[PDB]
């Protein structure tokens, strides 16, 4: 298990606001924490070193005032992304030297949006199996579509008769852009659940596609007429068919 | 309170009256490290006294070199005063040019 | 021979007052010092960094800064749990000797109150032959910290040889340097009735190896009583060689000095007639 | 201190073995090399470590071919399973300060012994305007093409494992709001229609 915890795991912020990320050592004292940044489809770049007592060491080519590091105690290092802009939207991961080399935290998925109006929760729909597929293969494939959400901060899962299932499931690793041209483009995501035709043919069998959306917090400012796009679960369901 | 300091007082050059010289005080073989060393001119301690960084031998005992710029003059007495936890009273070792 | 010796003196008056001071010796030369009140190493020579890059050098400094804090917290916790009474004195002697002829040997020795208690042997901590029972309790805990063990091993078996090799290169001239001694005679306090104490002083020689003997022609006097080789502030040495004789028998006696700095020309000082 | 991973992507079938190359540069005489995989969650998973003064490392299905003189630290993953598909990072580090290479994406492909490529029309949702098509049971060698029309959405190929039946299958999904959209036309940039099952 992990011995370094990062908080938060996900954060949506408005441009010009300073974001605070915490890195905690669990049941060990750490006198150093390394902070890395990873841009999408890129590698982990070492940003800075957090030191107890002394100031932070920044790596060559890093902007020192963009990131405020502070080794608060022997179990806590904070990274402040001062006045964040969409260009600072990245993945920040800390580590603490130890074990066989270093212990990594789970990382922080940071998305900076110019306007909170661009944050939308997903719309979830389930498309029942084709009878043609059942006859041809004796298997039933369910498809779930999570659409029109922003940002891409979603966790899709399948629940059969109240329990999460992992066998016969495939979810897209990356979400499609609804408008590939447009900058504040909504995302779409698909998943498949494949069961035996006899399991699907039992009408007492319940199927649910659940989408965990990570959105706005309680502290955030909302002025629009529609509901505040908060962290929520959006589901769609289906019953087996005789 | 384990080992008592050996105190050795000597010159960098042959003592020739009037000519400026260096009075050395080598305090060695002591333990623990807490030590108070002073170089004296007729009993009063010298203010411009310098010293090496505290080091230690293979047997773990400590050693320091205390040095001062001085001009040897006849009728003038130079000494080393060392205070250690293993000492009954500060031990004074006078300088003899011979 | 030029072994590297890294030395640490840690004093603990109580659990709230402590002081750690370190130094490094390449042979007889002191190359580094690091006081308790500094966040950085003080390089005492212009070649003290060796062949290490500015980046490698900041890494080694970071490691010591972390080590120094960690050593302090650890000793305090061992003293608390093992019911060890203050004041405490801990000493560390670590380093290596680069041998072009063979491989390289390293060491990491720890002392508590002026006595050996443990050392780093291969990839783990070993207690000294006759060490108190609490030392085996501390060894168990220390050996549980595998990452520190791998780091001590990386420093002793990889970084120390790389550091020593570079210091030996960048320091070539200062290590091969020759300073000539100047000798003088004196008459010490009388060691008997009609007896004389013949004193021969030799000061300002470098390197440390020297040969000083009282002679009568080519006949070496076995009565020569050498003193300790004592240091000078300018990194040279001092040596006093005595001879207890009859007052009459002093005439014809000579003090003869052999030193590597001499150009095939030993110092010969005759006792004045 | 530099780590180079020249391979951007590697594809290999299940049960075979793959080699991920890594070249490095370091001014230290002694150091450690590490191999990590990054999960789709972006979590870093330690795989294996190699010491510069150690024998070739081996930890289960992971092995390293450490060539000190050439400064190369390749990783071999033997008896490849679908769960090995990830982005693999090589790193060099002393005292926990790790520097990572560019990374290599490994895609482990299933072995489809009995392919039955087909295109199916899924049942519409009462609460969606979308129509969905499923391209399924095709060979791992088939590349699924992105759509030409901006109002048609096509996912990349995905693999699912029906563990209890030892059955693995590939699938891609197509969807649209458009009335022009039919399953018969949807995946035609990826298939030979005469080699694919289309129900009546
Ligand atoms: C090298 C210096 C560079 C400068 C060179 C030039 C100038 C030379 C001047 C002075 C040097 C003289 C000192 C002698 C050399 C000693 C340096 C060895 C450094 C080894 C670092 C080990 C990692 C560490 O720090 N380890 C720490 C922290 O570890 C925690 O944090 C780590 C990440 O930071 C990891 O997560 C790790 O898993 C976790 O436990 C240990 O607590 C501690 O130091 C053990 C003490 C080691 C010495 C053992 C001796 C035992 C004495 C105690 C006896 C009982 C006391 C009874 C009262
Ligand atoms: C923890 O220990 C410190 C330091 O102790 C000192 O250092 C050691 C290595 C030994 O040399 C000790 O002899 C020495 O005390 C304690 O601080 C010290 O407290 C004493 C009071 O007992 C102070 O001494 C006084 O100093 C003034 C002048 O400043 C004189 O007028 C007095 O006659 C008296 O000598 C001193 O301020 C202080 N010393 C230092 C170096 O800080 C500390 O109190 C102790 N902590 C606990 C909780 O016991
Ligand atoms: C400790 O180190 C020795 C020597 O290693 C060399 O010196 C280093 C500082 C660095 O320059 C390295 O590149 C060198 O390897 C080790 O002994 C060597 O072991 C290797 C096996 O990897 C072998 O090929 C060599 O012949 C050995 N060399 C000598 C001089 O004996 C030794 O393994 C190390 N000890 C441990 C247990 O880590
Ligand atoms: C030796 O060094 C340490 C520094 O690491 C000193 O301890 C600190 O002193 C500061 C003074 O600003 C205090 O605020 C802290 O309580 C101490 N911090 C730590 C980390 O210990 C120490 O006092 C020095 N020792 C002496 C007596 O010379």
């Amino acid at each position: 298990g992990a011995v370094v915890s990062q908080h938060p795991s996900r954060v949506i912020s408005k441009s010009g606001t300073s974001v605070k990320i915490e890195c905690r050592s669990l049941d060990f004292q750490a006198t150093t924490m390394f902070w890395y940044r990873q841009f999408p489809k890129q590698s982990l770049m070492l940003m800075a070193t957090s030191n107890e007592g002394s100031k932070a060491t920044y790596e060559q080519g890093v902007e020192k005032d963009k990131f405020l590091i502070n080794h608060a105690s022997l179990t806590l290092s904070t990274l402040t992304v001062t006045s964040a802009h969409p260009e600072d939207s990245s993945f920040y991961i800390c580590s603490a030297p130890g074990g066989v080399g270093a212990f990594f935290g789970q990382g922080t998925r940071l998305t900076v949006v110019e306007d909170l109006k661009n944050v939308f929760p997903p719309e979830v729909a389930v498309f029942e199996p084709s009878e043609a597929e059942i006859s041809h293969t004796q298997k039933a494939t369910l498809v779930c579509l999570a659409t029109g959400f922003y940002p891409d901060h979603v966790e899709l899962s399948w629940w059969v008769n109240g329990k999460e299932v992992h066998s016969g499931v495939c979810t897209d690793p990356q979400p499609l852009k609804e408008q590939p041209a447009l900058n504040d483009s909504r995302y779409a995501l698909s998943s498949r659940l494949r069961v035996s035709a006899t399991f699907w043919q039992n009408p007492r069998n319940h199927f649910r596609c659940q989408v965990q959306f990570y959105g706005l917090s309680e502290n955030d400012e909302w002025t629009q007429d529609r509901a505040k796009p908060v962290t929520q679960i959006v589901s769609a369901e289906a019953w087996g068919r005789a | 309170i384990q080992r008592t300091p050996k105190i050795q007082v000597y010159s960098r050059h042959p003592a020739e009256n009037g000519k400026s010289n260096f009075l050395n005080c080598y305090v060695s073989g002591f333990h623990p490290s807490d030590i108070e060393v002073d170089l004296l001119k007729n009993g009063e301690r010298i203010e411009k006294v310098e010293h090496s960084d505290l080091s230690f031998s293979k047997d773990w005992s400590f050693y320091l070199l205390y040095y001062t710029e001085f001009t040897p003059t006849e009728k003038d007495e130079y000494a080393c005063r060392v205070n250690h936890v293993t000492l009954s009273q500060p031990k004074i070792v006078k300088w003899d040019r011979d | 021979l030029f072994p590297l010796r890294c030395l640490q003196i840690s004093s603990f008056a109580n659990s709230s007052w402590t002081r750690t001071d370190g130094l490094a010796w390449l042979g007889e030369l002191q190359t580094h010092s690091w006081s308790n009140d500094s966040d950085t190493v003080r390089s005492l020579k212009p070649w003290s960094q060796g062949t290490f890059s500015d980046q490698q050098w900041e890494t080694l400094q970071h490691i010591f800064r972390v080590y120094r804090s960690s050593f302090t917290r650890d000793v305090k916790e061992f003293a608390k749990m093992l019911r060890l009474s203050y004041p405490l004195e801990l000493q560390v002697s670590a380093g290596c000797e680069v041998h072009p002829g063979n491989a390289s040997n390293n060491f990491f020795h720890v002392a508590f109150q002026g006595k050996d208690i443990l050392s780093f042997q291969g990839t783990s901590w070993e207690p000294t032959q006759e060490a108190p029972l609490w030392v085996n309790l501390a060894i168990q805990v220390l050996n549980q910290d595998k990452w520190t063990r791998e780091t001590v091993q990386w420093l002793l078996n990889g970084t120390c040889p790389q550091f020593v090799s570079g210091l030996l290169e960048s320091g070539k001239s200062e290590l091969k340097k020759q300073v000539k001694p100047k000798a003088w005679l004196s008459r010490g306090p009388s060691p008997g009735p009609g007896r004389l104490l013949l004193v021969c002083h030799v000061s300002g020689f470098y390197p440390k190896p020297v040969w000083v003997k009282w002679m009568r022609g080519e006949q070496e006097q076995q009565g020569t009583q050498p003193g300790d080789i004592l240091p000078n502030a300018d990194e040279t040495w001092y040596l006093r060689a005595t001879l207890d004789v009859v007052a009459g028998e002093a005439a014809g006696l000579s003090c003869r000095v052999k030193h590597s700095s001499l150009e095939g020309q030993d110092i010969v000082l005759y006792w004045p007639r | 201190q530099k780590v180079t991973q020249a391979q951007s992507s590697v594809s290999m079938p299940v049960r075979k073995a793959v080699t991920l190359n890594c070249l490095y540069e370091t001014s230290w005489w002694s150091y450690y090399i590490f191999w990590y995989k990054q999960l789709p969650s972006k979590e870093m998973i330690f795989l294996i470590r190699q010491g510069s003064d150690e024998q070739n490392a081996k930890s289960g299905r992971y092995s390293v071919n450490f060539k000190k003189a050439a400064k190369s630290v390749a990783l071999t993953i033997s008896a490849l399973q679908l769960e090995d598909s990830a982005k693999y990072f090589c790193a060099l580090g002393v005292t926990g300060k790790l520097t990572f290479g560019q990374g290599t994406i490994l895609t482990v492909h299933p072995n489809i012994q009995n392919p039955d490529p087909a295109v199916y029309q899924l049942r519409d949702s009462k609460s969606s305007d979308k129509s969905v098509c499923l391209f399924t049971d095709f060979d791992s060698q088939t590349n699924v093409s992105q759509s030409k029309d901006s109002d048609v959405y096509i996912t990349d190929k995905c693999v699912l494992d029906m563990r209890s039946m030892d059955f693995k299958s590939n699938s891609a999904v197509a969807w649209s709001n458009k009335s022009d959209f039919a399953c018969a036309n949807a995946f035609n940039n990826s298939i030979i229609p005469e080699d694919t099952f289309f129900p009546s």
